[PDB]
This record gives C-alpha cells, structure tokens and sequence, in this order.
C-alpha cells in the first residue's frame, strides 16, 4: 500500500510497491521480479542497519517513500 | 556521480573509483568501524 525506493551502489534507484506487513524476504523477491537479482545475493540496508529476512518493514518502522540501500553479497 | 556508503554515510566524489568504493562498502561486513 506504499511506495519505497531501493538505491544501488551504482546509483540506480528502483521503485517498489510494498505493504508494511511485507517481510524483508518479500521485498527481496519483489526486487528479483523487477530487476532480476536473486534474493540470497541481496543485503537490504536502512539508516545503516542490515534488515533481517524474517522481519517486516513495519518491524523497522520504515514508512512510505523511504529509501533502502541494496548491496550485493557473495554466496 | 557522488556515491554514499550506506553503512557509514561517508560520501565519495564522482571521480572516486567505483570498484574501490564498492570494496569499501563490502568491508563493513568484515569490520563495522573502518574510520
Ligand atoms: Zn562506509
């Protein structure tokens, strides 16, 4: 029910449509859908904190139009 | 082409090498405080 932004280290901004009840893993799956990046290679960061897969956006009180950061990880 | 580290909020100017910047960011997952 809200828009968020996901900024990559190359400077690209990805816009996403999410609900506060979406888990971080759900958000990663939306990123895979839109951009192609496998979820297990994504770190999502907000205000310097790595967001944990099983928690929700609401669990971090991330409100509408916030900017997350995407950093790739090696598996 | 300014770049921002999402972990420590340092900013990196346009001419700062992209790959070195990315390596900086990744190193925070080895050690949070780099100075
Ligand atoms: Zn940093």
């Amino acid at each position: 029910s809200m828009q968020i932004f996901v900024k990559t280290l190359t400077g690209k901004t990805i816009t996403l449509e999410v609900e506060p009840s979406d888990t971080i893993e759900n958000v990663k799956a939306k990123i895979q859908d839109k951009e192609g990046i496998p979820p297990d290679q994504q770190r999502l960061i907000f205000a310097g904190k790595q967001l944990e897969d099983g928690r929700t956006l609401s669990d971090y009180n991330i409100q509408k139009e916030s900017t997350l950061h995407l950093v790739l990880r090696l598996r | 082409s300014w770049k921002v580290c999402p972990m420590c909020s340092e900013q990196f100017p346009p001419d700062y090498d992209q790959q070195v910047f990315e390596r900086h960011v990744q190193t925070h997952f080895d050690q949070n405080v780099l100075n």
